[PDB]
């Protein structure tokens, strides 16, 4: 009677621990092995700012820089 | 080893783009512009399709990735990317969405669908490098020889704190030391919030 209640409590504890562990994995990987388990973050208390025209303009300058310097990040073909 | 290392650089990815059920006209327009970024992507109308039936068919046909676009009250709100056969799955929220027709100075005319270059800027953490790997492998590999000199299209991902600005441009090399960009769209901000090690059911 009192020990089936304990089963449900332990179920809640296990579920809360699983959430906590997935959040700690996210936090740790975002600091600079660390990429082997599920990770999540709840950004709840943060809005996302609008992107100013200044920022989009500097992105354009970044792109021109990369093109003229030949600095590209896609995967390159290889032989198996 | 990871989920990408065996085939990375050897095969072109085969990507499927789709939406939640009953998509708004805005979500449909966004899904076409998302599709256009990915030269080896097909787009499947969601119809009445049940997601487990969709995932199983894509698995059967040996597709490599699914991109699923979600919305709320008529606005695109999230993107789910899942790599086949067995993971990983990335989810991110969507913000500041701007379609091509609403971008000042966006190209008009046809967009050539050459294999694009990619630019990843500012992913200075293991989490950031994991996201780059997931995104990068949605695009086919390019020939390394004279790569730095060829091409005419680029998709750009710029990470600042926890958000990623995404852009899509064609360009003309007007001289050895000058380039003109023409923006294709869409614009949007992506904020990753989950990376799990498996796939969709």
């Amino acid at each position: 009677a009192h020990e089936r209640r304990q089963a449900k409590i332990a179920e809640q504890i296990r579920k809360l621990e699983a959430e906590l562990v997935a959040k700690r994995a996210w936090t740790l990987a975002g600091e600079a092995s660390l990429l082997g388990e599920d990770m999540e973050f709840d950004h709840v208390g943060k809005p996302v700012p609008v992107v100013t025209e200044e920022v989009s303009e500097s992105i354009e300058e970044l792109i021109k820089r990369r093109i003229l310097a030949g600095e590209f990040d896609e995967v390159l073909r290889r032989r198996p | 080893m990871d989920e990408y290392s065996e085939l990375s650089g050897i095969v072109d990815p085969r990507v499927l783009v789709t939406t939640s059920r009953d998509p708004s006209s805005r979500l449909m327009a966004f899904s076409k512009e998302i599709r256009l970024m990915f030269p080896t992507a097909i787009r499947l109308n969601r119809g009445n399709l049940i997601l487990p039936d969709l995932v199983m068919s894509a698995q059967r046909e040996r597709l490599s990735d699914i991109i699923l676009l979600h919305e709320h009250r008529g606005t695109p709100t999230a993107i789910t990317i899942s790599h086949f056969p067995h993971g990983p799955t990335l989810m991110a929220s969507l913000h500041n969405v701007v379609l091509r027709a609403d971008i000042p100075k966006s190209i008009k005319g046809t967009v050539s669908e050459s294999y694009p270059h990619l630019i990843f800027e500012g992913f200075r953490t293991p989490l950031g490098q994991r996201v780059v790997k997931i995104l990068k492998h949605l695009f086919p590999p390019r020939d390394p020889t004279n790569n730095a000199k060829s091409g005419n299209r680029v998709i750009t991902f710029v990470n600042q704190d926890d958000c990623i600005e995404v852009r899509h441009h064609v360009y003309v090399r007007t001289n050895y030391n000058s380039v003109e960009l023409s923006e294709v769209g869409p614009r949007f901000t992506m904020r990753p919030f989950s990376i799990t090690m498996g796939t969709l059911e």
